[PDB]
């Protein structure tokens, strides 16, 4: 039987300072006991001073990031190049994830 | 007969141009934008004295930060208001924030040209959309059935529009207060209305950053009418 | 009367006036031609330079279908593009199911049936283009021309647009003086000449020459545009003949 | 939900329904009214899967109330019971059936007769002098078979009903938190507040 | 006359009057100019107001980081067509990781407009567009007409009194094409070109709208005090 | 594309007339004469085979058609319209009856189904009425023999005997004088041939006349033996020779 | 499907189909609505051209939408049934989703929205009907009376009339109805409603229908004899 | 007068669009003829190539619908090809569904029913063509069935179609009046083709070269068209007697 | 496109009338007269066949009077084919009601349903209306004996006595004159036939030009019987009442 999910490993870490924030992640990509890549970027600059990482199943993680980056682009078009605040981005991502409540994005996301 | 989406030889859509004639027959609505807020006022125009005038709802809330006045075939506005309210609250759901006045106006204007042979004809009503957001501040828009919307410092629509617009041309300046704008709407409404202006046949409203969108009481408007009469008699 | 106000209505003659009015739009367009040669086909078209501001060699009119068919047309340019887009869908589904690239006669009927379909209803307008097309297949070279009515035939030479009569006359001479046949490189030269001779009907504005060809020997049976030295060589030959 | 009983006497129909509602291992409520008035002289009690029961009852209620307004006329208990049966018989072959069993107690004003209908989730209708759903009948029908007469008064009907509840309270493992009793007669529907 | 009731009807001379009437709406619209060099491409637009209390209607719309257009005619139709371009530019990026070619963008607009000219019930688009962009083959300028005809040009202008600006560009052709690596001078040539279409009114701070795209320059729009430099 | 004619093409005029139905009846009037006569032990239907060309093989064109084993039909008006109605009538006899009840429909109900199809063409969007009048003869166990007329409007009437088309007015008068309630089938065939001769100009023989009967069961035409209850079709088309034999005793 | 745009703008800015729908209302029998201090009364004309009628079974002019709201109308009778059915369905749908009966204002807004929808939808014509919707909101003793019309506009009225010769009875109501002091009792409210119809009706026999609606779902229809007593008393006072 | 634009009845009970479709049939100015032999069915048609630029091999109004059925068309080529493609599709679908080759008369009926629909439904126009189907049917033998824009169809002993159909029709009528049989009593199809050409020459009063004619022949289990050289051989035999 | 040929069947006139409904009523006024009379102990339905022929098979013919169920019947005036479409729909509706509620459908509910279908054709769809007017004769246990009429507008009303089709103006005057509330079926039968005999456009009223039916509680004990009269039975009642 076909299993649509997988596990590409990795780990990510977000810490908030007083006037700054960090988002870190390892660059290793894996399946089972094999290494796919020793350098496969996982944390991205999504624009508007926002960084994002979707960790778990890489295919779903790449799709989510790709979709959010797109959401940012259309937010500028539709709302006169307004800056997307971090709280507005978070709420937007909630709706991207719940669109697949019955076929989930197998990722733990941090921005 | 002829198509609903037909162009005239001059390059205009017949049905859109004819809907504009229906809007000219409508009751007068005026909007004035200032740095202290935006004021919206309307002529109620009751067809009979037995008609309870307070049930005439030609000024309407879209969100806490956006209001709306109408003129023309006012029955056509109900679906536009419903869409506007839905759009405003839906954006709040998706983005956890207030929606820009311009973006709300654009969403309403997208409905305009969705007609053909979708709805069977354009809307027969014009809207004055007034509001406030953090980016562009206090704003006033004029939404037509053509799908076009212009921003205005001040604007009048309806039967006494061209006369009122000429008056707004002279009176408006960038340093107007809210109180001054209120009296100015009442002044121009009184000028173009057939019947004598009072608190029962005319309605005021405003939108401020602090208190949001508010429709004025008949008692509150009555005092502003009395304040107007005295200041006109003062010189 | 009133028989010409609606498409798909037969007049008392038995004519479809709307299709005949579509032909008038074709006759109004620029001149385009097609020449069948020994092992392939050559297409050429007149491009009117409306202004100096037009970028030379950029507004390409001739279109390829699949990799072995060339299409050119005169009349309403957008209608021609719509027809080629359909042709590309037809050629794709044929190759998808049957593996082999679509034969030219087969392809000709696919366009023919589609154009004819737009003469069956009043809810659609007939095509405002005559399309000259063809290429090389397993059975050799084929040239076709397709009218607004859906009517098409095979041709030795074809011409349409405002300068069609002048072109046709020149094509008829080639058929008479070359019964054994014409080579591909010769056809390119002759194509250039004919467009230049046909330009006397559009002599107000100056023009740009555009040529393409499919040939079994010269292009391996694939459609290609005539570029650079070979194009200039044809232009020189054409300019020499008018003087 | 758990237990719903019904009995038709001389001049009325009496319905008794348990008060308990349970989620997980906790009894969330001990005063739940498992019934809806379909019309002034027709009452329907219900029991089955969580959520489905109320949704179905309210849907039936709305349809009968719509009929009453349209025709300015109350449907007979027989007509209502047939309408309900068809809805359940329609439901059982749906993608997700409504898992609801009902008793319909009504007083027919035309015939001047009380009527009790028992309908299960499959759409199985039967007119009865007394009825129950689930395991309730296993304990109570022996008492009803013994004591029931058709000429019983409403007060005698309540006494026989008390005996049934006492037997349930003795021999059932589940605590159903007592019952709410309602009477349907010529004057309409009323609740017995002390039972 | 009898053949202008709908878009599905040819006239006896082979004309489509509804399309010609849609073309008329563009001539009524405000003037806009387009021109390019080998490095950059520029749009210049004269914005129009309803009255002194009203704002000046926006003329230029961004489609991607490397592409955008200016409009003349029915503004809502431009919003529909620009939205379509935004989607097509975006489809090319998401699927092929490829910036959409300006020439292919023109082909897509042509085909979209054409469908509206051959079917019953609908109507032609009532707007003209000037598309600029910078792709893998350098700078580009396109002119879109709602008949479906799209044309690649060095420079052009559409709208009311557009013939004056078009003549100027036809004279200046050899000069402005050579303005490479100098955005300000290319804009100057565009502002000077659009000035040939003005009568009575002149270029003010809230009247003028400019846009530019180039080699190391994303599509950006200049309005307000940002264009005071060029007045 | 799409069928954008979703509106009625037949409408009431100020006088209350339905124009397209009237005009359809006019087309029926121009059509070749056909008739039907009902006897005590059978029914006969007949018409002229108006051949368009002598090179045409008139046997291949069948104006009298079997609908069920016990029901037959003939027409006056537009032939192509009749042909498609027969196709639909044959099918509806199966789909809306035989596949449900396991037996062929009675004459009156099949007529009712045909009538319905013709009514719908009088009201539905983007269609004209059928330009034919049908005469449907048949037999069934509980109603016996019967003869029905069906018009373009969809209206149908039962007849003892009648005629439609070109010379119907004269033919109906001829039938009124000759018809009675004690007629045998052979007598009805004789009267049918006499009546039909008046409307025919040219040749009058078995090759130019088409005639069929609903009568006794034909076990020879069943195609199989072994089932007692299955006794064969009551519909039979008379041959060219069988017609000529009765023209000598005319 | 049939998508034809029947309701469209004309050069002068009018939608003729909506305006011609108002002419159908003008042809309809007269209907009147009067609200007192603690009640609302709905009066309706019955044209006496139709005798040999069975008044038991003939569709009544006043229709209950719910137990607390009623609807009367003027115009095409068949068209009114469609609005009434939709209204009745929405009333039950509101109780089912929100657990409260509709307010009179809400029900009116729904019916008016239906009428409006039929003025800019393809393939349909406007309703040739104007309605008077009256009743009392749940747990409220303030009377409610609204009017709707084919265009889809609605508004609240102290008193209002629609239908044929409505111009005359409105004239009567405008001078007779005092806002500062409305009909205090049921009698005064019914009397004023009957008086207003007597300006137009012709005979006061079976031509007048009256329906009184009081708070807390208390709706009753007056009989012929009860109405006839009002007719008698009015004319006897008039002879002076 | 919109009753003349779409297929609805006129006051006379007529369908003018159908009548005008019949007139489009003769727009090509070509005459066709069909006759039956003992073992075969022959169809001949005039071929006219006015333009020298045309490829004469592609100019044809005879179609191979199936292996057994052939079809000649009288009318404009776009409608002709429309009908041809549909007949080919119908013939193939019939074989797939019912397990045997579609008969000539059945295909004719099917195409006639489709034509009838265009006379009744308003949105579809009639095709301006007359379709003549030919085969050697496995049950009925040599067969000629012809369809028109009215939706009418019938079998034929022989037939003719075109501007000068009447002259050809009477010529054939007079021959069958003499022989008193429903076919050409001849063994080989070659001689039946010679008969067909000879009687067209006599009826029209024109001589024919190899490029002036177009010939189709139906035999048992196949239908085929003749080449120019096959026709030339036929013309030589006619001239030599 | 197609718009050119659209008659627009569902529009208002400037006066606020529905063109097609009015023209349909004009069609119905030429149809054979149908009369319904309601009595205390039953209902009568009488109707006139239009210019018949001697060769028409009468005993198997039905153009005027149709049975909807055991309790309800209708008299038709207008296009028979249109009426049969509606009749079959009504027959189905009555059976749907019986299946759902296990009770015979109340007369008014059936009438409202058919009238709502007619209404739909005047407001949407772009089709011509049904050129039919019905007289409904029926019985139920709520209102007892009932007469209704519906017309192409979709409007329906209840009656004690009523006529549809030709000469309704004259027929209604005659009914209004001789009708009384305490009337019985046998008297109503006589009134119906006498009214037709005076309003008819024919020279004389005969059995072969009539269809007749009664709905009586004159059935053994508390139940209702429908009687569609046979040709010989119509001949007998014509002699009994003294018309022939
Ligand atoms: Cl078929
Ligand atoms: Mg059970
Ligand atoms: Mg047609």
């Amino acid at each position: 039987q076909f299993n649509p999910y997988g596990d590409n490993g990795g780990t990510i870490l977000g810490i908030a300072g007083e006037d700054f924030a960090v988002l870190a992640g390892d660059t290793r990509n894996i399946t089972d006991y094999s290494i796919n890549s020793r350098y496969e970027p996982k944390v991205f600059d999504c624009g508007d001073n926002i960084v994002m990482s979707a960790n778990g199943f890489a295919a779903d993680g790449d799709a989510l990031v790709k979709r959010f980056k797109n959401s940012v682009k259309w937010y500028h078009f539709d709302h006169n190049d307004k800056k997307l605040s971090i709280n507005s981005a978070a709420r937007n991502i909630q709706h991207l994830l719940y669109s697949r409540r019955f076929f989930p994005y197998y990722v733990y996301n941090i921005i | 007969d002829r198509g609903v989406s037909t162009f005239s030889p001059e390059g205009r859509l017949f049905q859109v141009e004819y809907s504009l004639e229906a809007i000219k027959l409508g009751s007068t609505a005026i909007g004035i934008a200032t740095k202290e807020g935006v004021v919206l006022g309307v002529e109620k125009r009751a067809t009979s004295p037995l008609l309870e005038s307070d049930s005439i709802e030609k000024i309407v809330e879209i969100d806490r930060h956006i209001g709306c006045a109408m003129s023309g075939l006012t029955a056509d506005a109900r679906s536009m208001i419903e869409h506007a309210r839905t759009a405003a609250v839906t954006h709040n759901l998706y983005y956890d924030e207030d929606i820009n006045v311009e973006s709300l106006t654009q969403s309403v204007c997208d409905l305009a040209l969705r007609f053909g042979e979708l709805m069977s004809r354009p809307f027969g009503v014009a809207l004055l959309i007034a509001g406030h957001d953090a980016d562009d501040g206090y704003q006033l828009f004029h939404a037509e059935p053509s799908g076009t919307f212009y921003r205005y410092n001040a604007k009048a629509i309806g039967s006494g529009s061209e006369g009122a617009q000429a008056e707004l041309l002279n009176e408006w300046h960038s340093s107007l207060t809210l109180k001054e704008a209120e009296l100015l709407v009442l002044k121009i409404l009184k000028q173009v209305m057939e019947e004598k202006l009072d608190e029962n046949n005319a309605q005021l409203s405003c939108i401020t950053k602090q208190d949001g969108f508010k429709i004025y009481d008949n008692e509150k408007t009555a005092e502003l009418i009395k304040e107007l009469k005295e200041k006109e008699a003062a010189e | 009367t009133g028989y010409d106000l609606s498409n798909s209505v037969f007049s008392p003659d038995g004519r479809n006036f709307q299709v005949e009015y579509a032909v008038k739009a074709v006759e109004n367009g620029t001149t385009s031609i097609g020449i069948k040669c020994n092992d392939g086909v050559v297409f050429a078209v007149e491009k009117l330079i409306t202004s100096k501001l037009l970028v030379p060699q950029k507004n390409v009119k001739i279109q390829v279908v699949d990799r072995h068919i060339g299409c050119v047309y005169s009349g309403l340019i957008p209608d021609g593009r719509h027809l080629v887009n359909r042709g590309r869908e037809e050629a794709a589904s044929f190759k998808k199911l049957y593996k082999t690239p679509i034969p030219i006669p087969a392809f000709a009927d696919r366009l023919g049936q589609y154009v004819q379909a737009h003469t069956l209803y009043n809810s659609v307008r007939p095509f405002g283009v005559s399309t000259i097309f063809g290429g090389v297949d397993k059975n050799g070279a084929h040239l076709y021309m397709l009218e607004p009515s859906g009517s098409y035939w095979g041709y030795k030479g074809a011409a349409t647009g405002k300068g069609r009569q002048s072109a046709k006359a020149e094509l008829e001479k080639l058929v008479d003086h070359h019964p054994e046949g014409l080579s591909a490189r010769e056809a390119v030269k002759q194509a250039a000449k004919i467009i230049y001779l046909a330009h006397e009907d559009n002599k107000e504005k100056d023009f740009e020459l555009e040529i393409s060809w499919c040939s079994l020997s010269e292009t391996n049976g694939l459609h290609k545009f005539v570029k650079g030295d070979l194009l200039q060589e044809a232009i020189d030959f054409a300019q020499k003949e008018i003087n | 939900m758990d237990i719903i009983l019904g009995i038709r006497v001389q001049d009325s129909v009496i319905l008794a329904s348990s008060k308990a509602v349970t989620r997980g291992i906790s009894v969330l409520k001990d005063s739940d009214d498992k019934t809806r008035q379909l019309s002034p002289h027709t009452l329907m009690s219900f029991a089955g899967e969580a959520g489905d029961t109320v949704q179905f009852a309210e849907y039936i209620q709305a349809n009968i109330q719509l009929y009453s307004i349209r025709e300015d006329y109350e449907l007979s208990p027989q007509a209502v019971s047939s309408f309900v049966r068809q809805e359940l018989a329609k439901s059982i072959r749906s993608r997700r059936p409504y898992q609801v069993n009902v008793l319909i107690g009504g007083y027919d004003k035309k015939k001047n007769k009380p009527e009790l209908y028992q309908i299960d989730y499959l759409g199985t209708k039967v007119e009865l002098p007394y009825g129950a759903h689930g395991y309730s009948g296993f304990y109570t029908f022996s008492l009803l078979d013994h004591h029931y007469r058709p000429d019983m008064t409403t007060e005698e009907g309540l006494d026989l009903l008390k005996l049934c509840v006492q037997e349930l309270e003795k021999r059932m493992p589940m605590d159903f938190k007592g019952v709410i009793v309602k009477i349907v007669d010529k004057d309409g529907i009323r609740q017995v507040d002390d039972f | 006359n009898n053949y202008d009731g709908d878009t599905v009807t040819f006239s006896p001379t082979g004309r489509l009057f509804q399309v010609e009437y849609a073309l008329e709406a563009i001539k009524q619209g405000s003037v806009t100019v387009g021109l390019r060099s080998n490095t950059h491409a520029v749009l210049v637009a004269l914005k129009r107001n309803a009255d002194e209390l009203s704002s000046y209607q926006k003329k230029i719309i961004k489609c991607d980081e490397h592409m955008g257009l200016s409009l003349a005619g029915l503004a809502p139709d431009a919003r529909v067509l620009s939205n379509y371009l935004r989607q097509q530019c975006n489809y090319s990026s998401l699927v092929f990781n490829r910036k959409l070619a300006v020439e292919r963008a023109g082909h897509l607009l042509c085909d979209k407009a054409q469908k509206n000219t051959q079917s019953y019930g609908g109507r032609p688009y009532g707007v003209g567009l000037l598309i600029i962009g910078y792709d893998k083959s350098g700078a580009h300028l396109l002119e879109f007409q709602p008949s479906g005809n799209v044309t690649e040009l060095y420079g052009t202008a559409i709208g009311a009194r557009s013939q004056g600006a078009k003549t100027y560009l036809e004279r200046t052709l050899d000069t402005f094409i050579k303005i490479d690596g100098n955005p300000d001078e290319l804009i100057k040539a565009g502002v000077e070109a659009i000035s040939q279409s003005l009568r009575d009114e002149s270029l003010t701070v809230d009247n003028l709208s400019i846009a530019i795209v180039g080699k190391d320059t994303p599509f950006t729009i200049y309005d307000g005090e940002a264009v005071a430099k060029y007045i | 594309m799409t069928d954008r004619y979703s509106f009625s093409l037949t409408t009431f005029s100020p006088s209350g007339k339905l124009g397209q139905i009237d005009y359809a009846l006019t087309a029926v009037k121009q059509g070749v004469t056909s008739l039907g006569i009902k006897a005590t032990n059978g029914v006969v239907i007949a018409t002229e085979k108006k051949s368009s060309s002598p090179l045409a093989m008139s046997e291949t064109l069948s104006k009298v058609s079997l609908l069920t084993p016990d029901i037959g039909a003939v027409y006056s008006g537009m032939g192509p319209d009749y042909r498609v109605l027969v196709d639909k009538s044959r099918k509806v006899a199966h789909t809306s009856y035989k596949r449900i009840y396991g037996e062929y429909p009675p004459t009156k109900l099949l007529v009712s189904e045909v009538a319905k199809i013709m009514q719908e063409a009088t009201q539905s969007g983007g269609v004209r009425p059928f330009g034919v009048s049908l005469l449907i003869a048949g037999h069934d166990e509980f109603n016996g023999f019967s003869l029905y007329q069906v018009d373009p409007s969809g209206s149908y009437f039962p007849w003892k005997a009648t005629a439609i088309g070109k010379g119907s007015v004269a033919a109906k008068t001829f039938l009124e004088k000759r018809w009675n309630d004690e007629l045998e089938l052979e007598d009805a065939i004789h009267i049918a041939l006499l009546t039909l001769k008046e409307s025919v100009e040219g040749e009058f023989n078995g090759d130019t006349i088409e005639l069929a009967i609903i009568g006794d069961e034909n076990p020879d035409l069943l195609g199989y033996t072994g089932i007692p209850t299955d006794k064969g079709p009551r519909f039979r088309k008379l041959t060219s020779q069988e017609i000529n034999d009765r023209l000598e005793a005319l | 499907g049939y998508d034809r745009a029947l309701s469209i703008f004309s050069p002068d800015g009018h939608i003729f189909q909506v305006e011609y729908a108002l002419e159908a209302v003008k042809r309809g029998t007269c209907a009147v609505g009067v609200k007192g201090k603690n009640c609302v009364v709905l009066g309706c004309e019955r044209r006496s051209t139709l005798k040999l009628q069975d008044t038991r079974i003939t569709p009544s002019k006043v229709s209950k939408i719910d137990s607390h709201v009623v609807l009367s109308f003027s115009g095409l009778n068949a068209d009114s049934r469609i609005l009434i059915e939709k209204a009745r369905v929405e009333a039950q749908s509101h109780r089912l989703t929100l657990e409260d009966p509709v307010t009179v204002e809400y029900l009116t807004r729904y019916v008016a929205g239906v009428q409006q929808r039929y003025t800019q939808s393809g393939g349909v014509r406007p309703f040739g009907v104007s309605t008077l919707i009256a009743g009392f909101d749940p747990r409220d003793d303030e009377p409610k009376l609204y009017q709707t019309e084919p265009s889809g506009i609605y508004s609240s009225w102290s008193a209002q009339t629609i239908g044929r010769n409505s111009k005359t009875v409105r004239e009567f109501l405008e001078k007779n109805y005092d806002r500062k002091e409305p009909p205090a009792t049921v009698e005064e409210c019914v009397k004023l409603t009957v008086r207003s119809l007597l300006e137009v009706v012709q005979t006061g026999a079976k031509n007048i229908e009256i329906t009184v609606v009081k708070p807390d779902s208390d709706i009753v229809a007056l009989s012929s004899e009860e109405i006839n007593q009002y007719v008698t008393q009015i004319e006897q006072e008039k002879q002076e | 007068g919109y009753d003349r634009h779409i297929t609805i009845f006129s006051p006379e009970g007529r369908l003018y669009q159908v009548e005008y479709a019949f007139k489009a049939t003769n727009q090509t100015n070509i005459n066709s003829l069909a006759v039956r032999g003992k073992d075969c069915t022959v169809v001949i048609s005039q071929k006219k190539v006015p333009d020298k630029l045309l490829d004469p091999t592609t100019v044809s109004y005879i179609f191979c619908i199936s292996r057994t059925i052939g079809m000649v068309v009288n009318g404009p080529i776009p409608d002709a090809r429309n009908a041809a493609l549909r007949a080919k599709a119908e013939a193939a679908e019939f074989r797939y569904k019912y397990g045997y080759d579609m008969p000539c008369d059945v295909l004719a009926k099917r195409m006639a029913n489709l034509s009838q629909i265009y006379t009744q439904r308003a949105y579809m126009r009639p095709l301006g063509v007359i379709l003549t189907f030919v085969s050697v049917d496995e049950e009925l033998g040599p067969s000629i069935y012809k369809t028109d824009p009215a939706g009418y169809y019938v079998g034929y002993k022989a037939t003719a179609t075109g501007p000068k159909q009447q002259e050809i029709t009477t010529n054939l009528e007079n021959h069958f009046k003499k022989s008193k049989i429903d076919h050409i009593n001849e063994e080989s199809w070659e001689k039946v083709v010679e008969f067909a050409i000879t009687h067209m020459i006599d009826a029209l009063g024109t001589e024919f070269s190899k490029n002036d004619l177009e010939v189709g022949v139906a035999t048992k289990d196949k239908f085929f068209t003749l080449s120019a050289e096959n026709i030339e051989e036929r013309l030589v035999a006619i001239a030599e007697q | 496109g197609s718009r050119r040929y659209d008659s627009r069947t569902t529009i208002f006139s400037p006066e606020g009338r529905l063109y097609q409904v009015e023209y349909a009523l004009e069609s119905i006024s030429h149809a054979g007269t149908a009369i319904g009379i309601m009595a205390s102990d039953g209902i009568v339905l009488a109707a006139e066949r239009k210019v018949t022929s001697t060769l028409l098979e009468q005993d198997t013919s039905t153009e005027k009077l149709y049975k909807l169920n055991d309790k309800i019947a209708v008299a038709v005036a207008g296009l028979t084919a249109d009426a049969e479409i509606l009749i079959n729909t009504a027959r189905i509706h009555a059976q749907n009601y019986l299946k759902t509620y296990n009770e015979d459908i109340p007369v008014e509910i059936l009438v409202r349903r058919l009238s709502d279908i007619k209404q739909g054709y005047t407001q949407h769809g772009g089709l011509r209306p049904f050129g039919v007017s019905f007289i409904y004769a029926g019985y139920d246990d709520r209102y007892g004996y009932q007469l209704y009429t519906s017309n192409p507008s979709g409007n329906y009303t209840g009656w004690k006595a009523i006529s549809v089709g030709a000469n309704t103006s004259a027929a209604q005057t005659l009914l209004q004159m001789d009708y009384k509330d305490d009337m019985k079926v046998d008297d109503a039968i006589e009134l119906a036939l006498k009214t037709l005999s005076k309003t008819t456009d024919s020279s004389a009223l005969t059995y072969d030009r009539l269809e007749f039916a009664t709905i009586r509680k004159g059935a053994n004990d508390g139940e209702v019987y429908q009687k569609i009269f046979k040709p010989q039975e119509i001949k007998d009642i014509l002699v009994k009442t003294g018309i022939t």
